[PDB]
Order: C-alpha cells, then structure tokens, then sequence
C-alpha cells in the first residue's frame, strides 16, 4: 500500500517534461509498481529460501525479473538494473543511494521494505539498487508511452485512460500488467 | 588520536610550535565547558516552551479523540498546502460524511510509520497495536537531566498499560575523561516501562529451541532500552529524537505525507 | 526532510481523499492548530538566536586567546604546555612527538592554521582552489557575531598584510527571517537566509585570482564575499543562495567553535 508518487512525478517530468498526471492516473501508476515489486520480491525470496543463509542479494532480483518480465521488456530491465548497480559500486556533501545509483526511485525505502516483508531475510545493498532501476524503468516506459497518448488526444495530463491505451496497445506491458 | 586526518603534519610540527597547539588544545576545552552552559540554557529554554506549546498539542488530542468539533476558522483551511481551488473543492467532494466516525482513527499509527525512521521499527504486528495510540507526548526536566516521551493507548486486548514511558538521561557536562568530544548533551541512561501483555500477545518475545526465550523484532521493544550494548542506545536515542524533535511538532505533517524524505 | 510542496505527491494523498468529509475537517483543523504551534516555534528560534548572542562574550576571551596564541603574540603557559596535543595519547607516547622535531626559533606562531582548519572541512574544502591556498595563508583569525536587528550574523576573515589585497577585513553578512513565510507558512523549519552581503575585495594589480581572461569569474573561495542576489535585487539563485549560506553556517557553527580540531584533523567524516 506504498506511495511512489512523488518519484513517478519525477520520472514523469525526464520523459515527458511539460506534461501532467492526473490523481486517479497516480494511483494506477502506484498499483503496477506495487504489484510489479510484490511479484518481484515474492519469487526473490522464493529463489534464495534455498540457500544457507537466505540471502537476496542483485542476482536474485535479476531472475526474479526475468522470470516476472516478459521478453524485451526483461532484457531492458536486466540492462538497466545492471547498470544501475555498476554506478552504484562505482559512486562515492553525503550522497543518497538513489543518486549514487542514478536513479528517482527510492533505493533506501525499497531496502527497507525488502527487510521487512521476511522475503529470504537478510538483503544486501545491491538488491534495492537493481529494483529501484527496474521499477523506474517500468514507470519510465508506461509514462513515456501514456505522455504520447495524451498530447495525441490534445491533452497536457496523463488521464486514465491515457494510461490503459498505453498498457493494453503494447503486448509486453499487456502481459506484465493484466492482472492489475 | 592518531587516526587524525593531519597527523603527519601535527608530527613534523617543530617542538615550539607543538606547545603552541597544546595550548590551543587546553583553551579549546574552555570553549566547550562554555557550550556546556549553552545547552543547559537551551534545555531550560525547551522545557520553558513546554507550556507555550501545550495548548495546541492539547487541542489537536481532542480534535483526534473527537471531543470537540473544528471551527469554522478551522474548516477553511487547505487540508493540503499545495492543491490549488479547483483540485481542493474536488478533493473535498471525493467522500461524503460519515457521522459514525469520530475524531481521526489511526492519527498516530499513520503519522509514526510515515516517518522513515520509525517506519523502520514499525513491524507488522505492531500495526493493530498502534491503532489504539491516542496521543504522544514529551517533557523535558533538569532534575534529573533529560526527557520523556509518553504513549497513550486506550482499552485494547494486547496490554493492560495506559501509558507506556520511555525516559532518557542527558549528561549535559564534558565527559572528564574525554572532554573534546563534547558534542552537546548525551545519553547517560535509557529507561524503558514493562508492558504487561495480554495472554499471547506478547510480540517482542519468542522462543526457540534448551529452550531459550529471544528478542523478537517489534517496535515495542522500544520500551526495553539496553560490546554491542552502545550501537543499540544511539540508534534507540536518535529515534527517540525524532520522536520528540519531529514527529511530536509535526504530527499532522506526517499524518498527510506533506514531509518527505530521500535517504 | 522536505516540505511536498504539491499537495497531490503526499506520501498519504489516497488515505486523505478516502477521508470522509467530516474527518477531513478534523485534519484541516489540525493544518490550522499546525500553524498556531510553527508560530510558537518561530518564537523559540529566536530566543535561541538571544541566547547565541548572549553568549558571544563568553566564548570571546577563549578565541581572542587562541588568536593571539596562532599569531604568536603571547607564549604558552606551563599548564597549556602539559596538555596533550592529541587527545588519546598518554605520557609515553606523546614524549616521542615532543622529541621527534627541535624547536625552531625562526617559527612564529601556528603557520597556516585557518587553511589547515578550514580546508580539512569537507564542504569548505571544496570552495578552495589552489590559487586560493596562498592567500589563506595569511589569514590571521576567523570571527562570527550575531544581531537581532538587523537579524542575521556575521563572519569577519581577518588578514594579514599581504600582496594579493589591501584589505585586513573581510565580512559576510547574512540576513535571516525569523518568521514563518506567510503564504508558505507549513515549511518552516527554522531561520531561512533572506539575502547575502560580502564585500568589496581591493586587489593589487594582476593579483584577482576570482577573475580570468577567455574577462570572467573564475572559480575561487573569495566569490564567498560576492554572494548571489536575492530575488528582489535580480531562478536557479536561490539554490546558489542557500549553498553559500550553508558554507556560512559550516563555518560559524561547526570550524570557529572547534578550529584546532580541523587543525589536528581530530574531528572527522
């Protein structure tokens, strides 16, 4: 039940810089994050109930999305939770993870939920910087494609239904986001 | 001492000059016996505000409790700072009233767990325990040095506690045997309250197999301050900080959302 | 902590709009008492600033000695002289120090002591470029004073004579509200920088190191003493603003108080 509003404005403002998002079409951008990172962090755990310690650590994360994410749309996210982490290990005023990583998304609250939710208890710092990517990416591609909707329709606000034309007229997004 | 950013430097010092930064040394620690003073005066300021500040803290328990009923002057004001008048008349036609509800359920189960730092503390079972949260307070006293935050938790079938307390002792004085590290006041003491738990509702406690009984995660362990020993009372301090310096003034700010922060 | 300033990217916005009616004007009532208690700590803030002031001539003797102390204007007393130059060592070990350089009577003073002190401050290190270092070096006490009205500080670079400039002061001087802002008054967390005042720097000839020819700014720690503009003397300014007042603040609240610790590098990051 978590609020990403404020990073999915942000995102919304590097793809579609003078284009707005309506309230109703918040929420919606907040359940397929929610239901992306439940799915996500449901099969991470799963994954690492194997192991000794029970770890999740990056390379969980990176099946879980491969499994959870459908064909282009996980090679793109693998790419871009890749990098994000590379930055991350590379990086060094105190800079915040999510900076330090190059991303919007929150990489300190997702290692906190991460923890909390018991998924393979035990997470390294890796793991929410590879989420934090491959949820802003998701947000990234959804807004991107519901911005052009909008202005096509002659409108500067992302509405709803700008939102349902770019999940249902894509068939990765399609698939990842049916069930929302 | 000697993992000083500068020490080579300070080494090659010439010995003239060495006694000159030991003297600098010396007049240093006449600089924070001064702050000292400072923060006493500070604390003294603090509790002086206690009762400047009572009065609005008292009538936002009653607004939550529903004991009384806002003004008019009250009603028009923004519910949320940044909404312009179109997007607020909206906001405020999206859910009709409902007169079975009284004051504001879960002001300070919403408000706590907003903030990044207590959300960390706040498990999941924790959570239907702090619905029954109906005010937090604090207090501040020179004998003996410190201060006190205070939950208020109506009838509820976890614990019998009306108030739990939780109680810190400041030194307010250098510490004789290291004096330059003053920093302001710190902790000497955490004092936790014993929650009497209800039959089976004791979240803070496990067992596990001899048959040990272990710390189970909770915020309520809160209420059970302690080599490790000094890593737990700083972070158990700087949450009861947050507690008393953030989250108590601001309450309704977190209630909202209205703070955020980016770790 | 940040104030959202978009009332729709609140962290709780669903729960609030979910609210019934009559419930959000329980909270609106709740804005409102918010107010009342940001008033009242506007009120605290400036009885602290009273009490900073009321203290300045407490800490005076301590820093006016230390200044004379760097100068090399007075000796170190014995009781001065047996304290530790590092905190953590014990007899044994400090008498190897004391041994491991002679005297050397062509040294006066503490060489170098506020560019030491201020350059092994993280966010202050920054601002020095190495063109700047020289000129550091002949800077003899660092000085903070506060007022009530105008309400604000000041910090004074006091100068040796040197061949860059002429003066022997340099201020900066900073204006700050005390009040909440009226027509964002939920924000306030405290006294807010409202304009920066530096002063005028009376360089000898080809000696500018904050100019260069392409002629323009060159980046250098004496811009501090041309801080930005505040909006009713013109953006992005505001946030140029706030870093020059945050360096402002490193220095009178962090390096005065505590110089010979960034000296010695005994306190850290």
């Amino acid at each position: 039940k978590e609020s990403y509003s404020v990073y999915i404005y942000r995102v919304l403002k590097q793809v579609h810089p003078d284009t707005g998002v309506s309230s109703k079409a918040m929420s919606i951008m907040n359940s397929f994050v929610n239901d992306v990172f439940e799915r996500i962090a449901a099969e991470a755990s799963r994954l690492a109930h194997y192991n000794k310690r029970s770890t999740i650590s990056s390379r969980e994360i990176q099946t879980a999305v491969r499994l959870i994410l459908p064909g282009e749309l996980a090679k793109h996210a693998v790419s871009e939770g890749t990098k994000a982490v590379t930055k991350y290990t590379s990086s060094k005023k105190a800079k915040s993870r999510s900076s330090r990583a190059g991303l919007q998304f929150p990489v300190g609250r997702l290692h906190r939920i991460l923890r909390k939710g018991n998924y393979a208890q035990r997470v390294g710092a890796g793991a929410p910087v590879y989420l934090a990517a491959v949820l802003e990416y998701l947000a990234a591609e959804v807004l991107e494609l519901a911005g052009n909707a909008a202005r096509d329709n002659k409108k500067t606000r992302i509405a709803p239904r700008h939102l349902q034309l770019a999940v249902r007229n894509d068939e990765e997004l399609n698939k990842l986001l049916a069930g929302v | 001492g000697l993992l000083s950013t500068n020490f080579d430097m300070i080494q090659a010092l010439p010995l003239n000059v060495k006694q000159r930064v030991c003297a600098l040394k010396n007049l240093q620690m006449k600089t924070i016996q001064i702050e000292s003073d400072f923060y006493k005066r500070v604390h003294e300021l603090e509790i002086e505000f206690e009762g400047k500040f009572k009065s609005t803290f008292d009538q936002r328990k009653a607004i939550v409790a529903g004991e009384v009923e806002p003004t008019k002057e009250q009603i028009d004001t923004p519910i949320l700072e940044g909404l312009e008048g179109d997007q607020l008349a909206e906001l405020y036609k999206a859910a009709e009233a409902d007169p079975s509800a009284k004051g504001i359920k879960d002001f300070w189960l919403t408000a706590l767990r907003t903030h990044d730092l207590v959300a960390e503390a706040i498990e999941e079972h924790d959570v239907p325990i702090l619905s029954y949260l109906t005010d937090v307070t604090t207090a501040a006293s020179k004998d003996p040095a410190g201060f006190k935050i205070e939950f208020h938790f109506a009838t509820n079938p976890y614990f019998k506690n009306q108030v739990l307390t939780k109680t810190y002792l400041l030194g307010f004085d250098p510490d004789a045997e290291a004096p330059l590290q003053f920093d302001g006041p710190h902790v000497i003491r955490a004092v936790g309250d014993t929650i009497e738990w209800e039959d089976g509702k004791n979240v803070t406690k496990k067992a596990v197999k001899l048959t040990k009984t272990v710390k189970a995660d909770s915020f309520f362990n809160f209420f059970e301050p302690p080599e490790q020993a000094e890593e737990f009372l700083e972070l158990d301090y700087e949450m009861g900080q947050a507690i008393r310096d953030t989250i108590i003034p601001r309450a309704v700010l977190f209630y909202t959302g209205e703070l955020q922060s980016d770790d």
